[PDB]
C-alpha cells in the first residue's frame, strides 16, 4: 500500500531522545478522480 | 505494409527533408484532417511550437532522450503524445491522443510519474534482502495496485526456456494460474529478442480491427515497423487471448547480467475487457522494473555464494567421516552421499557390496547397469545422464518413473558412486486442440514424460571434487 | 548508548558555546571548544530541549521562495512567511488563501487537501491570481495544519516543462544503465563512477562521496572536481562537525538544499493563539543555522545540495553522503531534485549487494587459512606457525605477530623487544589473568606503564592464552600510519583534519567483530592440540 511520507520529530523524555509523530481503491482510481477536466467548462 | 493498433496513430518521414513517407489508414481522421499526402512536410500538420520540438528531437543522436515529446494539431489544437524512433529509411513517429488536455494537470501527471516510482522503490528497499519469492510477490502486489488490472503474474524461464508461473495476483473469481509450466514454443524467439530492445508490450484490444500502413511505392522493400509499439499483434497469439479470455494485455522485460543481458522472465497482465492506461502510470511502473531486476541479480549472487559454502562443508563432514572409518561409513551416518546434491536417492557400490539409499535401483538392477556402462562407457572417469531412456540403456531403461535420471561417478574400477533423480512430473502441481492454457500444461508433459531434471554444473564441480579426494584415499590404500 | 547516543550533549554544548560566542562580539574558537567538550559528563535536560527546539523550529525560512501555513478545515491563513506579499504581488491571519490564486488554481488545491493518505495533485502548479505568475506548490501535514512551500518556476510554453523533466528522468535512467554494466566486487569503482555521474546530472562545481565509520567520524572517499580547485579526497574530519540531529533529519528529507549561504533569512510571523513556534522540519524552505552557514562561507562554497545515501542494515541505516558545492548561488528545479532522489536509490541497492558479498569473500578466505595452519600444525611442531608460508600474520589484518611459547619468543613483522614483551607478559598476569585473552585500541588508555616506550610502532595489541604461560600476540601501529591527505581557531577543513588527528594520536585502527571471532576460533583449536599434546 504506497502512502505518502510521514515527517517525525525529535525530544527529550524521561532522559531519552524519543521521535514522535504528527483507501479502499487502486492508483488508477485516484487518478481518474482527480483529473477530470468537467470544472473547466464551466 | 504491416498493421498497427487502431488506438493510435504512426507517421514515417524522411530525416533529412521531413517529407512524409508513409502513414497509417487512420491518421487523417485522427488529425482531424477529415492535408496529408506523400511528400507533405509534417511540420505543416502541427503548430510552431511543435515544429521547434521535433526539429530538436530530429537532429539528436540518442534520440531516445527526447521521448515522450508533447505536441499540438494545427486544425483541432487537440494534444498528442509522439514516440519517436529511427529506422533505415528515416524516423517513425507513434502519435497518441492524451486524454488530459488542461496544460497544469499534464505537468502534475508529469511529476507523479517521478514520485510514484520512487514511492513504489522504497518499499522494495526495505526488504530482508534473501528471499526471491518475497521480492516477487512485494513487486506483483505494487503493479496490480499501480495499474489496476484484473491478473498480474511472474512468469520465469529456465535453461530449457520453458516457462513457469511464480507469482499472481487476481480477483477472488478467476480461476489460479501458480504452478503452470509450459513449453518453450509458446514464445517464439523473436518475442524474447524484441522484449530486450524494447522493455513493454502493450494490446489495447486483440478484437480490433486492424489498421494497414500505407507507403511510398518507390521503397524497395516494406517497412520495417517491428520496434513500434503500435504494432498489431499475431493471429496466432491474438487467438490464443480470445480464447483464454483476455481483452487486455501489458508485458514488460526482466533483465540481469548475462556473461550482455539475459532475459530472465517477465510480467504480465490480463483484463478481461479493452483498457488503455495513461502514460503517467505506465512509466511509474517501467521505472520500478529496472530495480526490480537489480535487486534480483543481487539475490541471485547471494544465493550462488551460500550454496558454495554449503557444499565445502559437507564434503569436509564426509571426508572426516572416511578418515574416521571405513568407505562404507559414508553412506550410514546422518550425513552421506545424498546431502551433497539434490537427488531423489543414491548408492554406493564397494567391493561388489551394495549400500543404497533412498529411491534406488535393485542390485540385479544395479549389476545390469554395471555391465552397460562397462560395454559401452568403460573409458571415463564418469557421466551423468537426465534420461537413461536417450541414453540408449538397453537393459530395461523403463526403471520406472522412480529412476529416470542417474549421474556415476568412478572410484577405481568396481566401486562406484550412484544418484539418481526420479522424472520431472513428480515436482509438477497445478489445480487445472483449442489452444489454452491447458492445452500448453499438457503439451509439456509430453516432452518430460520420462526426463529428470538436468544436472547443474555446480553439482557436477562437487562430485567431481568428492570424487578426486576419494580416488586420493583410495590410491594410499 | 555509544557515540550516537553520546554524541547529543556535545552538540549541544558547542552549539551553546557558538551561541555566547556571538552575543559576547567575539569569534568562535574552534580547536579549543573541541578539546574542553568531550564525551561524557551530563547536562541539564533544558540545553537539550532547547537545542532541539531551535534546530527544528528555527522560525527562519530561505529567501527564494514563500511558506503559508493554513488551516485545515476553514482554509484561513494561521502563519506565513515575511516575503510572500512582495512574490505573489498582492495577506492576514484568517483571511482565506483561496482567494490568493485564480479559480482553477484553487478547486486543485482544494482536491488535493481532500485526499486521504495519498494524493496525485502534490506538488501542483499553480498561478497566482494578481499577477498569473506560475508557483510549483508543495503541501505537508503539520500538527496544527497544513504547511504550502511556493517554489517559483520558469515562465514558458508548459510542452518545455514537460521536456525539462522528462529530459531529466531519462539522464537518470542513462546512468543506473551504466551503473548495470559495471564488473562486480569493486566499491572504489562504483563510487568513481556515481560521483561523475552525478556532477554530470547536476552540474555542480565539486561533487563528492562522504562515508561514515563505526566511529561515527567521516572520509571523503571520491571526489569530481573543477580543474583549478584544491583536491578534498583523502580527509577524514572528527564526528562533531555533523550533527546526530542533521543526520536524523536526512532520514527523511532524501535531499537538503541552500541556495546561498549569505543570503538574509526571512522571518515567519505565525497567529498569536499558536502555543509554540510553527514546526519547519518537513519543509524545503528551512535555512541553515549559523554554524554551517559561517563554516560554508570561510571554505568558499555558496551553494550546496546534499543526498542521503542508505543502505538496509527490515530497519535503515545512513552509510554516508554525496555532497555537492560550487562557487556561486544556485537553485535547481524539482524534477530534477526527484530524479537525483531515484539515482541515490539506486546506488544504495548496489553499494548493499557489493557489501554483503564482501563479507562472504572475506569469511571463505578466513576458514581457508586457518585450515591450512590446523594442517601445517598437525605435521609440524608447535613453531610450524611463524615459519612457515602462511602464518598467523594471515589470520587478521595486523602490523606484526608473536608466538611465545615455552619461553621461546616468535616475533613477525613489527612487533616489541624480546625484553619489552617480557614486561607485558608481566603487566597481563599482574591485571588480567583473569580471562582466556583480549582486545585493546590503544595501550595507553589501557593502561601499561610501558605504552610511551614502544611508540608509535605498537599501540593496539589483541592477545590470545593457549595455556598459563603460551600466548599468541597481533600488533597495530598508530591511525596515521595509513591516513595521507595532500593539504586552527577558524572553522575550515584543514582545522578539522587537524583536530581529527589529535583523538587517534596514540590510538590504532579498531578491532572488528568478525576478527575477534577468527582469533578466537583458531584459539580454541589450538588449545585442543597442545592440551592433547
Ligand atoms: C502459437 C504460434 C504459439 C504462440 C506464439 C506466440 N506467442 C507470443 C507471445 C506470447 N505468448 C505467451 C504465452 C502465454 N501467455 C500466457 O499467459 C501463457 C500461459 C498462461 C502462455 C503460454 C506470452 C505471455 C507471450 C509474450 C507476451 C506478449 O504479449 O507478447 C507471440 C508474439 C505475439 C506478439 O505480441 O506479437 C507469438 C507469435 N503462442 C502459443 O501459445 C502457441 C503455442
Ligand atoms: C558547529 C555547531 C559544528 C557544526 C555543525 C553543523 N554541521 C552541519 C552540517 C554539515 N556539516 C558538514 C560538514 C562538512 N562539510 C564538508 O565539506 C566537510 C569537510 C570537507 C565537513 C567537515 C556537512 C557536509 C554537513 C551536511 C550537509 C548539509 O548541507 O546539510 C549542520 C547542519 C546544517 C543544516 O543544513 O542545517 C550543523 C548545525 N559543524 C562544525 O564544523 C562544528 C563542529
Amino acid at each position: 500500500r504506497l502512502s505518502d511520507q510521514e515527517y517525525m520529530e525529535l525530544v527529550f523524555e524521561n532522559g531519552q531522545i524519543l521521535a514522535k509523530g504528527q483507501r479502499t481503491k487502486s492508483i488508477m482510481d485516484l487518478y481518474e478522480a482527480e483529473y477530470n477536466e468537467d470544472f473547466m467548462k464551466s | 505494409g504491416g498493421y498497427i493498433q487502431p488506438f493510435g496513430c504512426m507517421i514515417a518521414v524522411d530525416e533529412s527533408s521531413f517529407r512524409i513517407i508513409g502513414y497509417s489508414e487512420n491518421a487523417r481522421e485522427m488529425l482531424g484532417i477529415m492535408i496529408l499526402a506523400m511528400g507533405t512536410d509534417v511540420r505543416s500538420l502541427f503548430t510552431s511550437s511543435s515544429s521547434i520540438l521535433l526539429e530538436r528531437a530530429f537532429v539528436a543522436r540518442e534520440i531516445t532522450l527526447l521521448n515522450p515529446v508533447w505536441i499540438h494539431s494545427k486544425n483541432t489544437g487537440k494534444p498528442f503524445y509522439a514516440i519517436l524512433h529511427r529506422i533505415d529509411v528515416g524516423v517513425v513517429i507513434d502519435l497518441e491522443p492524451a486524454r488530459t488536455e488542461d496544460p497544469a494537470l499534464s505537468i502534475a501527471g508529469a511529476v507523479q510519474s517521478q514520485k510514484l516510482a520512487v514511492r513504489a522503490i522504497s518499499q522494495l528497499q526495505a526488504l530482508p534482502g534473501g528471499d526471491i519469492k518475497l521480492l516477487c510477490d512485494t513487486v506483483v502486489e505494487s503493479v496490480r495496485d499501480l495499474t489496476g488490472y484484473d491478473r498480474v503474474m511472474v512468469h520465469k524461464f529456465h535453461e530449457d526456456e520453458h516457462g513457469e508461473v511464480v507469482a499472481e495476483s487476481k480477483r477472488d473469481d478467476l480461476e489460479p494460474y501458480i504452478g503452470l509450466h509450459y513449453p518453450a514454443t509458446d514464445i517464439p524467439q523473436a518475442s524474447r529478442f524484441l522484449f530486450k530492445q524494447n522493455r513493454v508490450r502493450m494490446i489495447v484490444d486483440c478484437n480490433a480491427t486492424p489498421v494497414l500502413v500505407v507507403q511510398d511505392d518507390r521503397l524497395t522493400q516494406s517497412m520495417c515497423l517491428v520496434g513500434s509499439t503500435l504494432r498489431a499483434p499475431h493471429g496466432c497469439h491474438s487467438q490464443y487471448m480470445a480464447n483464454m479470455g483476455s481483452i487486455a494485455s501489458l508485458a514488460m522485460a526482466v533483465i540481469i547480467n548475462g556473461n550482455s543481458m539475459r532475459l530472465w522472465g517477465l510480467v504480465v497482465c490480463h483484463h478481461t475487457s479493452s483498457r488503455c492506461i495513461p502514460f503517467p502510470l505506465r512509466y511509474a511502473c517501467e521505472f520500478l522494473m529496472q530495480a526490480f531486476g537489480l535487486q534480483l541479480n543481487m539475490e541471485l549472487q547471494l544465493a550462488l555464494q551460500m550454496s558454495e559454502k554449503r557444499v565445502l562443508r559437507t564434503q569436509t563432514l564426509l571426508c572426516d567421516m572416511l578418515l574416521r572409518d571405513s568407505p562404507a561409513g559414508i553412506v550410514t551416518q546422518s550425513p552421506s552421499i545424498m546431502d551433497l546434491v539434490k537427488c531423489d536417492g543414491a548408492a554406493f557400490l564397494y567391493h561388489g557390496k551394495y549400500y543404497p539409499l533412498g529411491v534406488a535401483p535393485s542390485e540385479v538392477q544395479i549389476k545390469d547397469v554395471v555391465e552397460w556402462l562397462l560395454a559401452n562407457h568403460a573409458d571415463s572417469t564418469g557421466l551423468s545422464t537426465d534420461s537413461l531412456g536417450d541414453a540408449g540403456y538397453p537393459g530395461a531403461a523403463a526403471l520406472g518413473d522412480a529412476v529416470c535420471g542417474m549421474a556415476v561417478a568412478y572410484i577405481t574400477k568396481r566401486d562406484f558412486l550412484f544418484w539418481f533423480r526420479s522424472h520431472t512430473a513428480k515436482e509438477i502441481k497445478w489445480g487445472g486442440q483449442r489452444m489454452h492454457p491447458r492445452s500448453s500444461f499438457q503439451a509439456f508433459l509430453e516432452v518430460v514424460k520420462s526426463r529428470s531434471q538436468p544436472w547443474e554444473t555446480a553439482e557436477m564441480d562437487a562430485i567431481h571434487s568428492l570424487q578426486l579426494i576419494l580416488r586420493d584415499s583410495f590410491k594410499e590404500s
